[PDB]
């Protein structure tokens, strides 16, 4: 948490179908978007932190 | 290894998008109907519906 | 000279222009385009925004 990584994801085919099928006790909470509608919207830049 | 469920180790990954007018790059997967000239039709240009 | 005949025209050319400029001002939603609130939000948070 004190030193996180920020992967620059760009120029890809974002298929979020492989995401929700994760380990037990998972949450797909979205602040602003809906997790169900993330398949017909062209995203410009996506940043992933860990 | 014996902590409570509420205090067990978790891992969090957050995704921050930039859904604005800039050229899109990580557009999801969804066809590409051919184009059509002047006609009363529905369009989907990179999200703009 | 013909200014009171232009004031009634300018007043109508202003209320019609001050009304088309309120279609791009969100009042508490994520954007002012109605085609973007239904493409990012499912149908129960949409009805709220």
């Amino acid at each position: 948490v004190y030193a996180w990584n920020r992967k620059r994801i760009s120029n890809c085919v974002a298929d979020y179908s492989v995401l929700y099928n994760l380990a037990p006790f998972f949450t797909f909470k979205c602040y602003g978007v809906s997790p169900t509608k993330l398949n017909d919207l062209c995203f410009t830049n996506v940043y992933a932190d860990s | 290894p014996t902590y409570g469920v509420g205090h067990q180790p978790y891992r969090v990954v957050v995704l921050s998008f930039e859904l604005l007018h800039a050229p899109a790059t990580v557009c999801g997967p969804k066809k590409s109907t051919n184009l059509v000239k002047n006609k009363c039709v529905n369009f989907n240009f990179n999200g703009l519906k | 000279a013909l200014g009171k005949l232009q004031d009634v025209v300018n007043h109508n050319a202003q209320a019609l222009n001050t009304l088309v400029k309120q279609l791009s001002s969100k009042f508490g939603a994520i954007s002012s385009v109605l085609n973007d609130i239904f493409s990012r939000l499912d149908p129960p948070e949409a009805e709220v925004q």
